[PDB]
RNA sequence: AGAUGGUAAGGGCCCACGGUGGAUGCCUCGGCACCCGAGCCGAUGAAGGACGUGGCUACCUGCGAUAAGCCAGGGGGAGCC
RNA sequence: GGGGAACCUGGGGAACUGAAACAUCUCAGUACCCAGAGGAGAGGAAAGAGAAAUCGACUCCCUGAGUAGCGGCGAGCGAA
RNA sequence: CUGUUGGGAAGCAGCGCCAGAGAGGGUGAAAGCCCCGUAGGCGAAAGGUGGGGGGAUAGGUGAGGGUACCCGAGUACCCCGUGGUUCGUGGAGCCAUGGGGGAAUCUGGGCGGACCACCGCCUAAGGCUAAGUACUCCGGGUGACCGAUAGCGCACCAGUACCGUGAGGGAAAGGUGAAAAGAACCCCGGGAGGGGAGUGAAAUAGAGCCUGAAACCGUGGGCUUACAAGCAGUCACGGCCCCGCAAGGGGUUGUGGCGUGCCUAUUGAAGCAUGAGCCGGCGACUCACGGUCGUGGGCGAGCUUAAGCCGUUGAGGCGG
RNA sequence: AAAAGCUAACCGAGCCCGGAGAUAGCUGGUUCUCCCCGAAAUGACUUUAGGGUCAGCCUCAGGCGCUGACUGGGGCCUGU
RNA sequence: UGAGGGCGCGAGCGAUAACGUCCGCGUCCGAGCGCGGGAACAACCGAGACCGCCAGCUAAGGCCCCCAAGUCUGGGCUAA
RNA sequence: GGCGGUAGGGGAGCGUUCCCGAUGCCGAUGAAGGCCGACCCGCGAGGGCGGCUGGAGGUAAGGGAAGUGCGAAUGCCGGC
RNA sequence: CCGGUGAAAUUGAACUGGCCGUGAAGAUGCGGCCUACCCGUGGCAGGACGAAAAGACCCCGUGGAGCUUUACUGCAGCCU
RNA sequence: GGGGGCCUGACUGCGAGGCCUGCAAGCCGAGCAGGGGCGAAAGCCGGGCCUAGUGAACCGGUGGUCCCGUGUGGAAGGGC
């Protein structure tokens, strides 16, 4: 009972071509080449599926510190009454409302000033 | 092993001991008539135990009825086939193995 | 084929009827110009072992 | 039961040990890591080490062989008459083979343990502080001679 | 003053269409092993081989100066060299 | 008289290797060379075995039996 | 037999038949009943065989008493080296003997593991002897054996081509189509190679003619690139082209975030430590026997066979 | 006619076929997926130091069931 | 598995040198070259990653720009 | 409550070749294989589905046997 | 330079700058900073520690082999 | 520790329980019986104040021993 190789060892290297397509060159064509370059992705899209809030949690606060410092405070002064007023609803986006109408935000900030000065 | 299957077409009533055959001779249509006079219609396969040598010819070329000798009752064939049939001629070997 | 017991360990070695194995002492027909009277008793006894009595036991086996 | 479905019970199956892949076993192939390991470790029974084994042991157990080898003097075998009293009446080595002991080591003795019936025994030899209690018993008739 | 497209010599990514190349899938006048049978041939020249032989013949095959063959008997019956 | 795939008898006959070195030992009378016997070869009718005042030429399979034994009693060798 | 798809029917449907033959192979595809054949049966003028039967012949066939004839020679036996038996001098026999000493005819001679006594077996130094046993160049049957990188090295003009003086080494290479029905003919052209027509069910089956992947080369088309610093990717958004129904999806990438290839050995990598140009195939813990543990099943003071013997030929039963 | 030169393009021992799949404590390779646990480079011996046997540390299955690490309190041992 | 390595500490060697070595405790890398600060930097600091989410609290470390966060308040200090 | 993980241990599965299942069934209204896909099941190795090509074998559910799963060995053959 | 024919070792892949540091501490490939339109052609050899025959060097292996000897054991031969 | 006397316990058969430690070892040891030494007796005596002064196993010599001793009786060899 002999079972030679045959489907079994091509099926596999189609799979990696399949998602190694529009990598450069060798790096989607040649097999045990796209068999690494996909170990970083999985890595890569790993490490940065854990990173792209981190982006916006950065991006978001500067839009936010955008907005204080044009009532004419800064950011850490701005949240801190926020929290003084104990308001767990600003999620960091939803601070967005600086082109999403202004005065629903713009009141925001007043109702920083009190509790602090 | 030879007991635990036998009892089992007993167990569902697919046995048959037999003695008496229009078919004591060598002939294929001298047995499926025999057949239709006992209740062998085709629809189930059927495994045969008999010592005469003239009854295996008259099914030998049976697709469904395979032929076999007193002896060798083979648990395989029993089980492979759906039905049963054997004759004293057996259960006198069959009954000294263990009866 | 067919596993070859060790005659030097027969020669050596009895096993018992626990599955233990029980071996004479050690130092018994050299360092004797008188030292431990002692010594020259609890040598002329059989004694037991631990683990390296199951490396003896697979070299028997038929006996 | 029809022919297929007469499968085995379970805990059974083999799927033996299968170590040429990519995560299941290793790409060591199981029990192998370090090094000198393709071809044996020697015998790491007897041996290994190189030191002086563990045959430091010193082998008294005499009557280690002569040239003729062994001799044939029968083997003495006896059998305690706990099972004794599953039968009766003039037992005889001649049946005690058929009964499940002795086995042609022949040249049998009785001793034992237990409530003999008075079940009188023809053999070669007996247990004294077995004999009497026999004694109260029935007979015991010797072997032939020697 | 500023802002901004915009050309592709050629390349990269992808889809389509082919060229070489031959894996995989299918088949097998081939081999592998088991059991039985059978078991020597030659100075009446063996095993093996050379050369030749055809109407034309390069090789194979067969055959041997009677040469892709001769004679008698036995099988078989429409084709054959 | 020579040939014959292997099988068989006799004449010669290693060393690597193992012993975790290596000389006795093993591999082993194996592989290889020689001569020869045929469909088989060799052996074969006790100056036998072995313990019973017992078996009965010889060969072959099983068991005895890895028993008895052999061994720098070490590796390991191995009957009747 | 007919009908119906199909180029082709053995396929499908209906109605039947044989069976001692329903095992197989072929025929345009999957046939018990188209073909050769299988079940079963008959069979050679000649050669050989003989192992079963028969004839003939070779050979062989009585006892008691007495006799003092013969019973296998440098042989037996002893020693000095030696081999075989599991016996490596060991208490070391027995068998064979290269050398030396050298008997006897049953009032004899060997043996039963030094030697001796008894007791028991055997009668050597002449030879022959079928059967039962091993092997497979050959023939047959068979296969939970392979299927063109496998199976012997050869499925094929292979022990060839090729290498070497030489022994010797020793490959690669199968596949049109069922049928050559294999392209008449016309045209470009020196031809080769192509276009057309035609055969063919199919030429997208074209004579290295079943399938045709991958590396590799090129043409066409969508996206991009000539202010940009790069294990060549990931994440986000926009942008271009395409698919799609809201919404969504595919392919590309301009900008921004991050980003030190794989395996192996190494304490230790990104590495100036090993390795790989790439692709495709062959390629690496199985088997036998014994044994420890585990487990599943059988019997249970019992449990179990091995060689072998009866029987269909992918049947088992005896065998203690 | 001496270098260890030459013996069929590499001679401190030619070439081929065989023992033969010699040996190698050495290098390198050891191929599919998922779950749970998860170490050691310590000691002793070793012609032993790249290796190997035993204990140690790991995993799994069965038999045990507060003992286990750590802390508090009581006692004792210690001589930097 | 029995070659380990780094750092803090207590010693020996070394020149109270060595990103040198031999020991003991502990830690970590090896097996965590997976994340964040240390520009970079295996073991320095934080912190054990089963996967997903454009959610919130935090440690180390940081808050003028690349670079997310006070050119924050009060009090001193230094002109290189 | 636990689920980073190397050597290593246990458990679970996917795929290939062949056999019982078969004188069975799927297959000319097109099998195995090869090109695709943004469809579906599975976390997985994998299994189904639509399209194209190919042209004749392929075999379920439960059992069984393996020449069984490739990314490297300055691996071998061939091609580029 | 034009016409015709047309290899090689090497090569994981490449979109291959400099400098100052880090880093098993010789960086096109890590951090920061500076420079640089895409693509060729002629030439020079500083880097890619470049290709190694497995470095001409050193060490290891209970490797090999040649040679030496009042190392060991045996053998031929020679005396006896 | 320095003197004197009497002695041979530098006894035999055992030997609970323990230190160290991977194995093998090594080391201490109360208790009893046979018999004895010393001392009026309690009691002590299984070498030395202690910690070093040593060698697995294989092979073989010497002396005893109810042992085995190959058909049997001696013998040869073996065994404790
Ligand atoms: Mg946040
Ligand atoms: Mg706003
Ligand atoms: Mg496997
Ligand atoms: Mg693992
Ligand atoms: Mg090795
Ligand atoms: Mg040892
Ligand atoms: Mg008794
Ligand atoms: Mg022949
Ligand atoms: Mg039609
Ligand atoms: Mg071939
Ligand atoms: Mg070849
Ligand atoms: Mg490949
Ligand atoms: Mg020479
Ligand atoms: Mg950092
Ligand atoms: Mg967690
Ligand atoms: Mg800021
Ligand atoms: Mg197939
Ligand atoms: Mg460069
Ligand atoms: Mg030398």
């Amino acid at each position: 009972p002999r079972a030679k190789t045959g489907v079994v060892r091509r099926r596999k290297h189609k799979k990696i071509l399949k998602l190694a397509k529009g990598y450069w060159g060798l790096r989607s064509k040649s097999f045990r080449k796209a068999r690494e370059t996909l170990f970083a992705a999985g890595n890569y899209a790993y490490a940065h599926r854990k990173r792209r809030k981190r982006d916006f949690r950065r991006l978001w606060i500067v839009r936010i510190n955008a907005a204080c410092r044009q009532h004419g405070l800064n950011y850490s002064t701005f949240i801190h009454g926020l929290k003084k007023a104990g308001i767990e609803v600003d999620r960091k986006n939803l601070a967005d409302l600086a082109v999403r109408e202004p005065q629903v935000f713009a009141e925001l900030v007043e109702r920083a000033k009190a509790a602090q000065g | 092993g030879l007991a635990m299957a036998v009892a089992d077409r007993a167990r569902e009533g697919k046995l048959l001991l037999v003695e008496a055959f229009a078919g004591v001779n060598g002939k294929t249509k001298e047995f499926l008539a025999w057949a239709k006079e006992a209740g062998l219609d085709g629809s189930e396969s059927v495994l045969l135990v008999t010592g005469n040598e003239l009854v295996r010819r008259a099914a030998r070329n049976l697709p469904w009825v395979v032929t076999l000798a007193p002896e060798g009752l083979n648990v395989y064939d029993i089980v492979r086939t759906e039905r049963l049939v054997m004759d004293l001629d057996a259960w006198e070997v069959f009954q000294n193995r263990i009866g | 084929p067919k596993m070859k017991t060790h005659k030097g360990a027969k020669k050596r070695v009895k096993i018992t009827a626990s599955g233990k194995v029980v071996a004479m002492k050690t130092g018994k027909r050299h360092l004797n110009w008188q030292k431990s009277g002692k010594e020259i008793r609890q040598k002329g006894r059989k004694f037991v072992l631990a683990k390296p009595e199951a490396e003896r036991i697979k070299l028997l086996l038929p006996y | 039961d029809l022919r297929p479905n007469p499968g085995a019970n379970k805990r059974r199956k083999r799927v033996g040990r299968g170590p040429g892949s990519g995560h299941g076993k290793t790409a060591t192939r199981g029990h192998k890591g370090q090094k000198s390991r393709s071809g044996g470790l020697k015998d790491p029974r007897r041996f290994e080490g190189g030191r002086s084994t563990t045959l430091m042991r010193l082998p008294k157990r005499g009557m280690q062989g002569q040239v003729p080898g062994e001799i044939k003097r029968p083997r003495y075998q006896g059998v305690n008459l706990k099972d004794l009293a599953r039968f009766e009446g003039e037992v005889t080595p001649e049946l005690l083979v058929r009964a499940g002991l002795l086995k042609k080591g022949y040249r049998l003795k009785i001793l034992g343990e237990g409530e003999a019936k008075p079940l009188k025994v023809v053999a070669h030899a007996f247990s004294k502080s077995a004999l009497e209690k026999l004694k109260a018993a029935g007979g015991e008739p010797v072997l032939l001679e020697a």
